[PDB]
């Protein structure tokens, strides 16, 4: 029984891989939950000049 | 000064995950299943409250 042990990334940020996922129009300032490459957030998104 | 200092501490106090994998509600549900995700938020609302 081949017991070769493999290991992928353990809690690392996005890399040169991109899972089979689609795309959709982005959200500029809508106060809604958003999804951009897994990360999800809610509240109000406001644009700054930083 | 006291009022302003207290108010900011109430906003900066949204940081700690409170003994969970994540420290933001938005990602708790996205990458977890209520069965195992709800217990995670069990310490989030219990923390912010």
């Amino acid at each position: 029984y081949r017991v070769v042990v493999l290991s992928f990334e353990l809690l690392h940020a996005p890399a040169t891989v991109c899972g089979p996922k689609k795309s959709t129009n982005l959200v500029k300032n809508k106060c809604v939950n958003f999804n951009f490459n897994g990360l999800t957030g809610t509240g109000v998104l406001t644009e700054s000049n930083k | 000064n006291q009022n302003a200092q207290a108010l900011n501490t109430l906003v900066k106090q949204l940081s700690s995950n409170f003994g969970a994998i994540s420290s933001v509600l938005n990602d708790i549900l996205s990458r977890l299943d209520p069965p195992e995700a709800e217990v995670q938020i069990d310490r989030l609302i219990t923390g912010r409250l």
